[PDB]
């Protein structure tokens, strides 16, 4: 439901974030809402409409 | 309004082999023709001190020792992949729009 | 996420000598099988030696090799070998591993190796109780004869006593092909071959039942007034015991013969291998040929 | 009680940390430069190093 | 091999202790693996029977 | 309709890959573990009773 | 990702996107005045 294409395309600020646990577990165990976990390179970010 | 406050990226903590203290245990050399060689070997030659002894006990003798050591093998690999659309946009710009 | 690799690197981890890499260089452009595809693999997974087991059943090895993937060898260098998977329809060069002679214009198949002569050539990278046993590339008639003789021997094993089976096996173990001769190693009867026996006998009885009156009576009718060496041989093979045809019906006959055609196809597929290669002109020394990869 | 005095054996697995000591230049590592290999397909291209 | 390198030298910071006048370096390899797929190989399993 | 007979399945700009959908009742598997490559076939069987 | 030897698999291009949401907690307090004090204020 979140506009992930915006997060990919728009510029962003660099930070040295430090997850408490190993980050893949946090994504796996739904600590956050509204995730997206695409592997590889997903070209869907390009279809601007 | 929902008011997106900010889009946060990640900056990786860069690590290089010579930056780490583990390199102190190592000795790093580059060798551009490395894939061609089969095995690398080293040779050792050692002679021992001997101690003179008094009569009554059999005397010590000369000795000579040669030792050979061999090299290991441990290649590593990593893939990275790209979708054709990124290549197309990298190469081709069309209609010039923003 | 995953990507299907096409260029495969194999790395040795045994401290090879100069003779080992020398013999590797001789193997350039040969064909080797791999069970799984990755960018970098260990030598233990390469070659057919990993599968051999004390039972040594040849049918087991053939069935296992059928499932495997085939690759070609390119750019041999120190303890790192590049294997290139073939793409269907392209034109490739290959150096034959076995001693079987090739000819232009025919097809080739993949088979596990055979006992030939003194069994001299096993010098292929014997190291640390592991060895590089390569599969054989042979022309179609020899492979078809091998499969035919294994299946026929298996069928003969039934309804026969132990010593009759031994004599028949010792006869069928041999093969002759293009001035050469070869011997089949460990052709022991096994449950793998029993599955083939069951399906083949079912198909054979089906082709027996589907055959019409005219098809069966054709050979016996033709023997009445024709004569040739082919005919006399065919009649001698068959048992020994004009008139208007009993029934004529081209529609029912064509349906029957189409069903019999399908059944004959099913029976034939038992011995037909996968047609891996179609060949082009070959170097006169018989060592290397240019071929197209199919299947 | 039957006429037995059977003895049992069982093995445990522990999650433990390690500390490792080495001297200066115990083993010398020789490396070549990274080698790039390429594969092409219509949907996506891939690289190996 | 002693001639093969180490011709240029740069400074960097690390921790050290003085024990038996064999001064040694300590480094914790947590940072190099952190979020990667492979586990840190110094975090090992030990087995007893 | 436009249709592919020897293809990777994609949109015009290749901005996104197009999937193929199979109805659930027809889908069949004959192994519990899957190798990274596997083929898919069309199967027709007849009941003569 | 980190490299690994032969045979073993290797990790790929991997990305994670996560979201955080704000939490609300308004506060209040009343104060009441009398008519006489209001009229004096006026």
């Amino acid at each position: 439901m979140e506009n992930w294409s915006a997060l990919e395309l728009l510029p962003k600020v660099g930070i040295p974030t430090d997850f408490l646990t190993h980050v893949k577990t946090s994504a796996g165990e739904e600590m956050f809402e509204a995730l997206r976990i695409y592997y590889g390179d997903d070209p869907e970010r390009y279809n601007i409409h | 309004f929902e008011a997106i406050f900010g889009t946060f990226c990640n900056r990786l903590e860069w690590v290089y082999f010579l930056t780490s203290g583990l390199a102190a245990a190592a000795h790093a050399i580059k060798f551009h023709d490395l894939n061609k060689l089969t095995t690398g070997k080293m040779l050792f030659h050692v002679q021992v001190p001997r101690v003179a002894s008094g009569a009554g006990l059999p005397t010590s003798r000369q000795t000579t020792i040669m030792v050979t050591k061999y090299s290991e093998k441990s290649p590593i690999t990593i893939p990275f992949e790209l979708s054709a659309a990124c290549l197309t946009y990298l190469r081709e710009t069309f209609e010039g729009t923003i | 996420m995953a990507a299907m690799e096409a260029n495969i690197f194999c790395t040795f981890d045994h401290k090879l000598s100069i003779a080992d890499v020398g013999k590797l260089t001789k193997l350039v452009a040969a064909v080797v099988p791999i069970p799984q595809r990755l960018h970098l693999i260990k030598h233990y997974q390469l070659g057919l030696h990993q599968f051999v087991d004390h039972t040594r059943g040849y049918v087991r090895l053939r069935g296992l090799l059928r499932n495997m993937t085939l690759t070609l060898m390119r750019r041999v260098e120190g303890n790192q070998i590049l294997l290139h998977v073939p793409t269907h329809g392209l034109l490739y060069t290959v150096l034959n591993t076995g001693p079987v002679t090739w000819e232009k214009g025919d097809a080739l198949c993949v088979l596990p190796p055979l006992f030939h002569g003194p069994l001299a050539r096993e010098n292929l990278l014997t190291l640390g109780q592991w060895e590089l046993v390569l599969p054989w590339i042979v022309p179609m008639p020899l492979a078809l004869e091998i499969n035919q003789r294994l299946l026929i021997m298996g069928l003969f094993s039934l309804d026969r006593s132990y010593e009759e089976v031994k004599a028949a096996v010792q006869q069928l173990q041999t093969i002759t092909f293009r001035d050469a001769t070869f011997t089949i190693p460990d052709p022991v009867i096994d449950q793998h071959l029993l599955i083939d026996m069951k399906t083949a006998c079912l198909s054979m009885s089906m082709v027996a039942n589907l055959a019409s009156e005219l098809t069966m009576t054709y050979v016996r009718k033709l023997a009445l007034e024709d004569s040739s060496m082919l005919l006399v041989k065919c009649q001698e093979l068959l048992m020994r015991l004009p008139a208007r045809p009993q029934h004529v019906s081209p529609d029912d006959e064509i349906a029957r013969l189409s069903a019999l055609f399908v059944m004959l196809r099913q029976l034939d597929d038992l011995i037909r291998e996968q047609v891996v290669f179609t060949v082009c002109d070959v170097s006169p020394d018989n060592k290397s040929a240019t071929c197209i990869f199919k299947g | 009680h039957p006429g037995f005095a059977l003895t049992a054996v069982r093995t445990d697995t522990f999650e433990v940390d390690m500390l490792l000591y080495s001297g200066k230049s115990c083993t010398s590592v020789i490396i070549n430069n990274p080698i790039v290999t390429k594969e092409e397909r219509d949907i996506s291209t891939t690289y190996h190093v | 091999l002693s001639q093969a390198g180490a011709h240029s030298l740069t400074p960097l910071s690390m921790d050290v202790i003085r024990l038996g006048e064999k001064t040694v370096i300590m480094e914790n390899l947590r940072r190099v693996y952190k979020n990667t797929d492979t586990k840190d190989p110094l975090e090992r399993n030990v087995d007893l029977t | 309709l436009t249709c592919v007979m020897r293809g990777y399945l994609y949109n015009t700009l290749k901005t996104e890959v197009f999937a193929l959908m199979i109805p659930k009742d027809m889908y069949l598997t004959w192994e519990e573990t899957r190798g990274r490559l596997q083929y898919v076939y069309l199967i027709i069987v007849y009941d003569y009773d």
